[PDB]
């Protein structure tokens, strides 16, 4: 047709090409972060630097300001990488479903809860 | 009286090898204020009968006076010792008083324990009275009375009227009953009556809002009717699940 890679349809190959260009948009924004798991520990590590997008970065932005990483709880952490409005949204939608767990269920979501439940979201 | 204003609680009375045993906290209550801790509420009518009462004090006073001037005449007329009134007389008296008073719809908001011996044939205390002296307050020997020589008797506020080998009134008619139920046995010495109706004062300290542990106790055996020393039971919890701080919980949920 003439929308099938304008709108989330199937291709005649089968793709959802919105998906894909979601998926460039983020990686487009030239921030990496890297994220590593021990023994009885877990570490997020990214660059405190703002991901590339229309404005640059001037002399007097606060440099301590930029991340990319975020207090889900007070035990649960991410590292969001992509526009930063989108990962704001997604990191209150993310707060909001640990809150909503916390209240409804008496404890505290882990981190693979969480996660599905994000994606559950974002299937919709 | 139109109802309950300062009340006493529960009341406890079992039969022994001696005699009744009979106890009860010396707290009345105006409501959830504990205004009188030392309060009287098991009273002597003679040498072989006590009555303890649970519920309003002005009433149970009232009975008080009632019976205590029904022995002095009983007292005046008497010329043997078999010519004093017994436990199961003041009994169906009080029970009369009590039915009388339904009838009328004027009742007294009270539960009452008639306790004490039923017979002459233990001792000579009623061959000379002394009302105004008490000699036993010079120590002989207890004497293993008869079960079916003793007399424990019940009335309730509708005249509803029976009698056992222990008698309950308020809540220990719960806890109490349920111990007594399991674990009372005849001819159980003075000790071991004294460490059940122990067991059932602390179960109702623990569980009734308007109890104390300052108990008395009251013997009525052939020595005559004794009052014990007044004592505070010793009342510690049986958890430490209890005593675990709360900071120790996992802090989210409804931990409390």
């Amino acid at each position: 047709s003439m929308y099938d890679r304008h709108l989330t349809i199937f291709s005649p190959d089968g793709n959802l090409y919105q998906i894909e260009y979601a998926i460039k948009a983020v990686k487009n924004t030239n921030i990496t972060s890297v994220g590593v798991k021990g023994e009885n520990c877990a570490v997020i590590i990214s660059q405190k630097k703002m991901a590339t997008q229309y404005i640059s970065q001037d002399k007097l932005l606060d440099y301590n300001n930029i991340t990319n990483i975020y207090n889900i709880t007070d035990e649960i952490g991410c590292s969001m990488v992509g526009m930063p409005g989108d990962c704001l949204s997604m990191v209150y939608k993310a707060r909001s479903e640990a809150s909503e767990f916390l209240y409804s269920n008496g404890y505290n979501v882990n981190a693979e809860t969480l996660c599905r439940n994000i994606c559950d979201k974002i299937q919709v | 009286t139109l109802g309950p204003v300062v009340t006493g609680t529960s009341v406890i009375a079992i039969k022994y090898k001696h005699g009744i045993m009979i106890a009860a906290d010396r707290k009345a209550s105006y409501g959830s204020y504990a205004k009188f801790q030392n309060v009287e509420r098991i009273f002597k009518i003679n040498n072989k009968t006590v009555m303890g009462f649970s519920g309003e004090l002005a009433d149970a006073q009232y009975l008080h006076e009632l019976l205590t001037r029904k022995n002095i005449n009983n007292l005046s007329e008497k010329k043997r010792k078999e010519d004093m009134y017994t436990p199961q007389h003041y009994h169906s008296y009080v029970s009369r008083v009590f039915y009388v008073r339904k009838n009328r719809i004027d009742p007294l908001f009270n539960n009452i324990i008639i306790a004490g011996i039923n017979s002459q044939k233990y001792d000579n205390n009623d061959d000379n009275v002394l009302l105004y002296t008490n000699k036993n307050n010079n120590n002989e020997e207890y004497k293993e009375i008869h079960k079916d020589d003793l007399y424990i008797g019940f009335v309730d506020m509708h005249g509803t009227n029976f009698c056992d080998d222990y008698i309950t009134t308020g809540y220990a008619r719960y806890f109490a009953l349920t111990l007594l139920r399991d674990h009372y046995k005849d001819n159980m010495t003075e000790e071991e009556a004294r460490i059940l109706i122990n067991e059932c004062l602390r179960i109702l300290y623990f569980r009734d809002a308007t109890s104390s542990n300052f108990i008395q106790i009251v013997k009525v055996t052939s020595k005559g009717v004794e009052y014990e020393e007044p004592y505070i039971l010793p009342c510690v919890l049986n958890s430490a699940d209890y005593v675990y701080p709360s900071t120790l919980l996992p802090p989210a949920g409804c931990m409390w």
